[PDB]
């Protein structure tokens, strides 16, 4: 990113086994943002 | 462990191909369980 701060993260669910018994009813998603110069990162996790 | 023989006891040169697979669960579909399993992952090998 960089124009103004934005990212459109489309994720394909085809590799995920949607339609079977490998379900836990929960999809854990973690999102981490870093910076070019500083090695600092910010992490944000949640359950869909 | 496959073999093949003529009527009078003769070897048979040729191609022997084996294909093995099945269905996954076939719940019923629609008002039951619409999308389920796959077409069944079918594998295939051939030999001489
Ligand atoms: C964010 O806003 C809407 C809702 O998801 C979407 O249509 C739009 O494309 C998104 N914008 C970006 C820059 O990802
Ligand atoms: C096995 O047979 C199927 C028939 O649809 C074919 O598509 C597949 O390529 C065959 N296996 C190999 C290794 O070629």
């Amino acid at each position: 990113l960089g124009p103004d701060g934005a990212f459109y993260g489309v994720v394909s669910l085809l590799p995920f086994q949607m339609g079977q018994s490998g379900f836990q009813m929960s999809l854990g998603v973690a999102l981490t943002v870093t910076e070019e110069g500083t090695g600092i990162q910010v992490t944000h996790q949640f359950f869909i | 462990n496959v073999s093949a023989i003529y009527t009078y006891g003769q070897p048979v040169p040729g191609s022997v191909t084996i294909k093995c697979c099945r269905e996954a669960s076939s719940y019923y579909g629609r008002k039951g369980n619409c999308f389920k399993g796959n077409r069944g992952i079918c594998t295939n090998i051939t030999g001489e």
